[PDB]
């Protein structure tokens, strides 16, 4: 079977219970090339997921539901046995090699839940080919419906928001705040946008390079400084990775931070999210479920010395490398759906209408 | 989302022929109505305001909800079209000189269905509303119905400057009278 | 391929007596190519410094200067800043503002007038009304009219510009003036007190200059002849 | 039917009874018009229907009636969901207007047999303007024989205030009039304030009086509750971000002088409408059902 | 199934042990259950009849023409392949790790995997990273200047030059190379040709072209003074294995 990963470096005695691999240790080292527990799209993804080749959610969503995709395309059913149990049998331990790989977002978790009621609806006495014809359908139908649909009903909802002559803040490289920006922007919207970035993945790069592509104005600046900029700031934008059931954000560790800074400078808070990322979990904090990423990437060259190169040498020493963190409701004035504009108190709202 | 409810969705087919469906439901887009046909606004926005002379919106990327004989406070201000009696007179006549290029226009093969259109026995109901559309969808070079519109009333204006109509005296308020007005005019000048 | 030219050397006196020696080196680029065919006699390896973190460019032509122009503005060459003062001289004075907004001693601003970011202004400056200027530098002492339009230009001293005109990337030498109804294409330039006329509008590359033959056009009332 | 006689329709339907509702008067007024149209589209209604909807917000520019104008045509989609045909189409459009009618009549009253149960005894009460539902939910808890204290500010743009004063010293009741300046000054000797709604905005804050967002804050200051009486109608599909974002065809026309403000959900205790005690969240719940 | 392994002869079993021993083994080592070997049929088209004496978990052997090269091998082999291939070659004695390059054929979803390493004629150009090669040539077809194109800069600004490095003859390979393979009969060897082409290609749904670099061992190369080295270095080769 798939071995199991070693944890990297020592944690912090908070986060003991959290796993904190690194990325020079592979999995595959370990396992046949001629994929032999199954068929390689396992591998593939597995190692764009620890390797950080992919990290938008979205992007991982659409990633995982290709791959799996093309797992359902290559499956066959065995000999007395039943396709829509065996399938979800089948199809747990490479949830498990994902995990292990890298820890699963909202929205893959609703992707997967979705796609097992889905099988576990295909009837036992349909044939083979329909089946697999339906269920790439089925993927074809919720791709097409929870991203490119939501995406442009966001857009077309935000755009009565953004007036002229403001300024945007928005934080991070997510798809759905650039798109709705640049569509804003197509549509005579003349404004400005606030680029705000964080160590040590710098992903906000990212946007702005979307953003002088799109010839909107912008300005970039680290996080630290926010409360420098934000008196000149009239509207903060945020993308989010998840919406919990008490009205909660589970996004990327500045963002609660900027919310919470926004408050302090009395400045309006949005937050785009589509509905297929709603999750009905809730939690209070980031300690009770979050992600340690490799701390190696906290090392940074400053002049000639490098001040953690060693850090493992040092006992007492400890590094946290958080990837998510949760910002409490009552900071959020924003959930902007397909649905339409709701506060974030109807988050289980929705939960109750699109589950039947 | 009072304003996206739609009743008939006008699905598209590319001569130029549309076909009205039930479609039920709250629409993306915002939806105007004109002569009890739809007309889903995906190019342009909707608009507000009485404001005659139609020109005056689209000119500003606007298209009013509601307008034409259909609508009791229509927001074009109508008016008379005091043309038509001839147009009435000739609809009975079939498709069949200068006479020939002259009822040309607008699709450039000569035709007769505008005659039909405005012919007095029209009461505008729901069945006449599909071919209007395809005529209009005709007229245009766009695959949106409120472009096609867009573009045959600048047709309509172009052409009524191209006779001298005075435009403050074509404010676009019903399309299909315009047509057989500039038509019958054409006519009778050779 | 991704280095930058900052034109600093570390030489020795062997530099010199290789220049002294060989007669037909002209240039730098001269010197390190013959060294660098010359290989065996006189071997006299070349080495290399690169740095990441820290500024240095030579300025040549416009498209230097410019670029040179607004990357300092923007402090990409701190502590060489126009506030910092670095000449101690009395005239260069001043104040930072939000945008990398400079402002000199005795600015007086017009009312309506709008700096947007990335403006430098010198001292004994005035400026009209509902003007909007942006990623531009004016010269002290200058002169501006109501309702004018700067982007990306660079005024030197005691240049004057009447009301209404519009100026996008060119550049005006110090004691130039312009009429009104005037508009300047980018990548113009005016210099040494050439006198553009109402009512005209120069095309895409218009260098003049009072000197006839090498500038484009000579005038100092007027573009046409 | 013409547009000018709407008007004097609508006009004479406030006049004739001042204690009816604007709202309820213009959901009439839409109720008459459909049932002299004489149109034969569904289409055709909606167009007629909708710019009544803007001739009667011109008249009167309440956001009361804008939201009433917006529930009406959602009942008229409702109602055309499941009716190809156009005629038991309209029949049934007539008998559910006049059982909406009947029921939003029974709603003050519904409201009122509810609301009186919060009223504490020996209690002081705090009201903004002259507010029809207010005054019922006392006359209500008056009825049950209790006593308490009333403080009503005076409304500046038009006094209000003293009207309602009236209105309260005809029924008997121990009432004093304060300055709109004094709130936080009264704001410590108050035990609970209850205020009108204008309109109730998505996630439940209020539309209502200009003066009404400063006492909500001051009340929150001193953590005291605050109540907010409104009737089903007066939802609304708007949400702003701040004052500013209120749209401006409610501020004014009803230096500077709006007549109207919001309130965040984050300041009100709870809700008091025909359908029971709401948490703000129970609005943009209703909202969400019931558009799909 | 997605690799098929694929083992070229045009060798002979010299050595303590036979030599198509060493690489077959390997492949053993990390699954593989089938592998297709295709022999030389200039001197017999025997030489399978032979190797069938070896006690290999399973094989698969296929004569071949008299004059044919490795493109020309896969052209005929390609009716007998379905999937990506793994291309070996029957002189090689090393003990990589093949894990590190299937990952970059993995990872990158790269159209061409090779293992490179460092020798103890021609050139190559990799990126930074030292993973995605950029260029590559022969002295062959330069006669005094190695020519850059200014594309390949302007995407890529710094490139590192490595000379001395030695082919290990591993490639993983797409499926849509072998098609064009079968599309165009002008190739006839792949390290001659066929890879410079891809490089090439690469700049004109682009081509990956990935190569791990080692510093291990090498491929017992046609001088028998590498015959001699793979002879001494084996005893310490095997007393891992």
């Amino acid at each position: 079977q798939v071995p199991t990963r070693k944890d990297y470096g020592s944690k912090v005695s908070l986060f003991s219970h959290l796993p904190q691999y690194s990325r020079q240790n592979s999995l595959t080292q370990f396992m046949s090339i001629p994929s032999s527990v199954i068929h390689p799209a396992m591998v593939r993804l597995g190692l764009q997921y620890s390797q950080g080749l992919v990290s938008g959610s979205n992007a991982r969503c659409i990633a995982l539901l290709r791959a799996l995709q093309q797992v359902i395309q290559d499956y066959t059913t065995p000999p007395n046995e039943e396709l829509s149990r065996d399938l979800v049998n089948k199809l747990k331990p490479y949830m498990s090699f994902l995990t292990q790989c890298r820890p699963l977002s909202a929205s893959m978790h609703n992707a997967i839940k979705f796609l097992n009621k889905e099988i576990t609806s295909v009837g036992s006495s349909k044939r083979e080919e329909e089946a697999k014809s339906e269920l790439r359908a089925a993927i074809d139908r919720y791709v097409q419906e929870k991203i490119v649909l939501a995406a442009q009903a966001i857009s077309r909802f935000a755009y009565q928001k953004i007036s002229n002559g403001d300024v945007i803040l928005v934080y991070g490289c997510s798809s759905l705040v650039s798109r709705i920006l640049q569509e804003a922007w197509t549509e005579g919207r003349r404004f400005r946008v606030v680029v705000v970035d964080s160590r040590p993945w710098l992903e906000g790069r990212h946007t702005l390079r979307s953003l002088v592509h799109a010839g909107v104005p912008a300005s970039y600046l680290l996080i630290p400084a926010a409360s420098y900029v934000l008196p000149e700031v009239s509207k903060v934008l945020l993308g989010a990775h998840a919406l919990l059931a008490n009205g909660s954000v589970m996004s990327r560790v500045g963002t609660a931070q900027l919310a919470l800074v926004a408050r302090a400078h009395n400045v309006p808070v949005l937050v785009c999210c589509e509905t297929y990322k709603f999750c009905e979990r809730v939690q209070t904090d980031a300690f009770v479920s979050n992600e340690l990423d490799d701390p190696d990437d906290l090392q940074c060259k400053r002049g000639e010395h490098v001040a953690l190169a060693n850090w493992q040498n040092h006992a007492s020493l400890r590094l946290l490398n958080l990837v998510y963190d949760v910002t409490p409701p009552e900071l959020v004035d924003l959930v902007i759906t397909e649905l339409g504009m709701i506060p974030c108190s109807s988050v289980p709202v929705v939960l109750r209408v699109k589950s039947s | 989302m009072n304003s996206q409810y739609m009743f008939d969705y006008p699905a598209i087919n590319i001569l130029s022929s549309v076909s009205y469906v039930a479609y039920n439901k709250f629409h993306t887009h915002d939806v105007s109505t004109y002569e009890h046909c739809e007309i889903p606004l995906e190019k342009l926005r909707l608009g507000f305001g009485r404001r005659n002379s139609l020109a005056d919106f689209y000119s500003l990327g606007e298209l009013p909800a509601s307008w034409g004989p259909a609508c009791y406070f229509s927001s074009v201000k109508p008016m008379m079209y005091t043309f038509q009696g001839m147009a009435s007179d000739l609809s009975r006549f079939d498709l069949t000189p200068n006479v020939l290029k002259a009822l040309s226009w607008p699709l450039g093969i000569p035709d007769c269905e505008i005659f039909s259109i405005c012919s007095d026995r029209f009461v505008r109901g729901l069945q006449t509303r599909d071919q209007l559309m395809s005529y209009i969808l005709r007229m245009g070079d766009s695959h949106s119905l409120d472009e096609c519109i867009v573009q045959a009333h600048k047709k309509i204006l172009q052409e009524a400057r191209r006779l001298g109509l005075s435009d403050e005296h074509y404010n676009g308020y019903d399309l299909f009278r315009e047509i057989g007005s500039l038509v019958c005019l054409r006519l009778i000048n050779a | 391929y991704d280095l930058l030219d900052c034109h600093i050397s570390i030489c020795s006196p062997q530099v010199a007596q290789l220049f002294t020696d060989n007669f037909d080196y002209q240039t730098r680029d001269d010197f390190v190519r013959g060294l660098l065919v010359n290989e065996e006699i006189l071997g006299n390896q070349i080495h290399m410094h690169v740095t990441a973190k820290e500024y240095g460019a030579r300025v040549s032509n416009l498209h230097m200067y410019s670029a040179v122009c607004a990357d300092v503005i923007r402090r990409w060459v701190y502590p060489l800043t126009p506030e910092a003062n670095f000449t101690d001289s009395t005239t260069q004075s001043c104040t930072h503002s939000r945008h990398n907004i400079y402002r000199g001693p005795e600015v007086s601003l017009g009312h309506g007038s709008i700096l947007e970011e990335n403006v430098l202004l010198g001292s004994g400056t005035v400026i009209g009304s509902n003007c909007f200027i942006t990623n531009s530098v004016i010269g002290p002492g200058c002169h501006i009219g109501d309702n004018v339009v700067l982007d990306q230009t660079y005024l030197w001293q005691g240049v004057r510009v009447a009301a209404g005109a519009q100026i996008h990337q060119s550049l005006l030498c110090d004691n130039a003036e312009v009429k009104e109804r005037v508009t300047l294409k980018p990548r113009s330039v005016l210099t040494s007190q050439v006198v553009v006329g109402p009512n005209i509008t120069l095309p895409e590359g218009s260098v003049i200059s009072l000197h006839p033959p090498d500038a484009e056009e000579d005038e100092d009332d007027g573009e046409f002849s | 039917m013409d547009d000018k006689e709407l008007i004097e329709y609508f006009k004479s339907q406030m006049k004739e009874d001042p204690d009816m509702a604007s709202a309820v008067a213009a959901i009439r007024t839409l109720l008459e018009f459909l049932k002299r149209d004489k149109g034969e589209t569904i289409q055709g209604l909606r167009a007629n229907l909708t710019s009544a909807i803007e001739t009667l917000c011109g008249v009167d520019s309440s956001v009361a009636v804008s939201s009433g104008g917006e529930l009406f045509l959602r009942f008229i989609s409702l109602a055309s969901l499941e009716y190809s045909d156009y005629s038991k189409c309209k029949k049934i459009m007539i008998e559910r207007g006049e059982l909406f009618l009947r029921r939003i009549s029974l709603s003050r009253n519904k409201i009122a047999d509810l609301c009186h149960t919060f009223i504490k005894d020996g209690a002081t009460i705090l009201t903004h303007a002259y507010s029809r539902v207010v005054l019922r939910v006392l006359e209500a808890a008056v009825a049950a024989k209790k006593r308490f204290s009333v403080y009503v500010t005076e409304s500046q743009p038009d006094l209000s205030g003293k009207k309602m004063a009236k209105a309260l010293c005809h029924l008997n009741v121990p009432v004093t009039v304060v300055l709109d300046a004094a709130v936080g000054y009264i704001m410590e000797k108050a035990d609970l304030v209850i205020v009108g709604a204008e309109g109730v905005v998505e996630n439940g804050g209020i539309i209502n009086k200009i003066g009404t967002n400063q006492m909500a804050v001051c009340a929150k200051a001193q953590n005291k509750p605050f109540y907010v009486v409104a009737e089903s109608f007066k939802f609304v599909r708007l949400f702003p971000l701040n004052q500013q974002d209120v749209p401006d065809k409610f501020k004014y026309k009803a230096e500077e002088h709006p007549w109207v403000d919001y309130t965040a959900p984050s300041l009100i205790t709870l809700l008091f409408t025909d359908l029971g005690v709401l948490t703000p969240s129970a609005v943009s719940d209703e909202l969400i059902k019931l558009y799909l | 199934m997605e690799f098929q392994a694929v083992v070229m002869a045009v060798l002979l079993p010299v050595g303590n042990k036979p030599l198509i021993w060493y690489p077959l083994n390997l492949l053993e080592r990390v699954g593989f259950e089938e592998v297709i070997v295709v022999t030389t049929r200039d001197v017999q088209k025997a030489l399978c009849a032979e190797f069938k004496m070896k006690m290999k978990p399973d094989i698969v052997c296929i004569p071949d023409d008299a004059d044919m090269g490795t493109a020309d091998s896969l052209r005929y082999i390609y009716p007998k392949l379905k999937t990506d291939v793994l291309v070996l070659s029957c002189d090689l004695i090393t003990d990589v790790a093949l894990h590190e390059v299937v990952d970059l054929f993995r990872a990158y979803d790269a159209s061409l995997a090779m293992l490179m390493r460092k020798g103890q004629r021609d050139f190559i150009g990799v990126d930074s990273t030292g993973k995605r090669l950029l260029f590559m040539a022969n002295e062959a077809d330069l006669d005094e200047e190695l020519v850059i194109k200014g594309s390949i800069l302007q995407k890529h600004p710094r490139i590192r030059f490595h000379t001395g490095l030695v082919d290990a003859h591993l490639y993983c390979l797409k499926k849509y190379i072998v098609d064009f393979l079968m599309e165009n009969g002008s190739i006839t060897s792949i390290r001659s040709e066929l890879i410079p082409y891809l490089v090439r290609k690469q700049f004109s749904k682009s081509l990956d072209i990935y190569s791990f670099i080692k510093e291990a061992n090498t491929l017992n190369l046609a001088p028998y003074d590498a015959c001699w080295n793979a002879c001494r270095g084996d005893r310490w080769e095997d007393l891992s294995r």
